[PDB]
């Protein structure tokens, strides 16, 4: 058996070393924090601070969506948690 | 298709009050929601915005570090706690899903407290006869063109006895149940909603409002009337 | 730490468990929804009889089949894409 | 906006060619793509369907295990393998996302197969000739019922002018797609269909054929050729 947790937390960790690895330039973290922004619908983490202001600055989150501002962002590490609990369809 | 909002009041200074906003007709926890005060001068300001997940909270410095937005996913409900509250901190407090896809508002609950770019809009007061064409200018400090493209200009209404309601964002994009009627135009620092024949549901206060640069701002309002 | 492929694997055998509780029994649908739709997304090859379940359930929610339901994204594709940064 | 097919060609019985489609303008990756084929006799048959991360495939039972269709989506290509060809595989060769929110096609690749060089669309009449702003009406039964469990009725029209591809007119029954004016009507329910022209003009002209997609294999009808008297 795989527990939620323990792949959240794999997650979480897999998505922060692509951020880390992508702000130093390794073109393919750049894809992978490009693809987990765009299917999660987020843009970094608030756990996050430093890799998460030197993001934004990279210009790694389109927006597409957002239409009234481009300011708020969903946090990619609550986007997880919430995949693996089941709790981001609209119901 | 819902919000109602509570927990408004009548406190002194320095005192606190937390209100509560019940969501329920969409997705809720999947809307970035946001709270919009309006003071007793008609004035609209951004108060408090949090992510769909309750993890991004962001304030203006007028209330940062006084007022905690938060979220309660499960129970379809948002909250703004205020503490050391001030005179000027009294206003109608609207709960809104203000920069969503969809526009949704409370009626706003009530805070009486008792012992960035400028956004200009002209004219102040229009008073015009139905039919009649209509022309609002609103302007900007700094330029609204963003990085993104896209160029953060907003319109919303109030009727009277109404909440606001998001009638042309990104400049020229009209907002669903919006007529014809309605367009607007501009770029950079200079924007203009014109209404092509005013009829009688036209009337109300029009605000805009930029979304390109931090901190939220709306410009002082333009009052529809007729006569 | 992380390594691509064992975090993949791992993704997709939460995927399974959840799809097979889903079917023969929830927090297992839940989950199973969540991955349909965040991924876009509907069972998997490598379950067919378990994929063909889910519209007994409406697993699936449709909403862009226009012309057919039949034929669907692979779950596990979609986890596969996702670790390697394909889907943007 | 574009799809272009190459590959096809003359073939032995028993031979083997390889169909490629180059796409652009979309979003290629995110589209479910398929092949679609017209016969000498103007017959549409499905031939194949891929997810848009290649992951399934589905056949019909006649090119099962002797055409594979695959896709390279960082060249934006959709292909399809053909082999162990026989005569009754010769036909016009359309790359389509056939089954896709955007309606999109090829302009068709031919395989001519030549040593000298499952549900019941039921479409009437079979050739409708008629005058300019005569109103027209075309019928398609099924064997069975398309109302699926889903509660849709995947129950689809298309048209193919003369030297055109084919394109889709109305899906679920009744709702047009981008551009189709407003005299045309589709209706229907269960097994019984109806494509009705309030005033055919000259841009109407072509093959009308209807698509199910509730049950596997894909059937089309034998199509209804509308022509002037």
């Amino acid at each position: 058996f795989v527990n939620k947790d323990q792949i959240a937390k794999d997650v979480k960790q897999f998505y922060d070393q692509a951020l880390q690895q992508a702000v130093v330039d390794a073109n393919n973290a750049k894809a992978v924090v490009k693809t987990f922004h765009e299917t999660l619908d987020c843009c970094g983490s608030s756990t996050l601070t430093a890799l998460t202001t030197s993001v934004l600055k990279n210009n790694l989150c389109p927006s597409g969506s957002n239409i009234i501002s481009n300011l708020f962002k969903e946090d990619c590490h609550q986007k997880i948690d919430d995949l693996f609990s089941g709790k981001l369809h609209h119901h | 298709v819902m919000l109602v909002e509570s927990g408004g009041g009548f406190v002194k200074p320095g005192g606190s009050l937390k209100l509560s906003c019940a969501a329920s007709g969409f997705t809720f926890r999947s809307y970035i929601m946001s709270w919009v005060r309006q003071t007793p001068e008609k004035r609209l300001e951004w108060v408090a915005t949090i992510s769909g997940g309750g993890g991004n909270t962001y304030y203006p410095d007028s209330v940062k570090g006084r007022f905690t937005i938060s979220r309660d996913n499960a129970k379809n409900t948002l909250y703004l706690q205020l503490s050391s509250l001030r005179s000027e901190d009294t206003a109608l407090y609207y709960c809104a899903s203000l920069t969503a896809v969809g526009d949704y508002w409370g009626q706003g609950t009530s805070v009486t407290v008792s012992s960035d770019v400028v956004m200009t809009q002209t004219p102040l007061t229009l008073s015009v006869t139905i039919g009649q064409p209509a022309s609002i200018s609103c302007k900007s400090s700094q330029s609204l063109f963003d990085t993104d493209g896209k160029t953060y200009l907003t319109w919303l209404l109030q009727r009277p006895g109404q909440s606001p309601k998001r009638l042309i964002y990104l400049v020229s994009k009209l907002a669903s149940g919006v007529p014809d009627r309605f367009t607007g135009s501009g770029s950079g620092t200079d924007f203009t909603l014109k209404i092509s024949r005013v009829e009688a549901e036209d009337l109300g206060v029009y605000y805009c409002l930029q979304g390109t640069h931090f901190p939220l701002t709306f410009g002082a309002g333009t009052k529809l009337d007729l006569k």
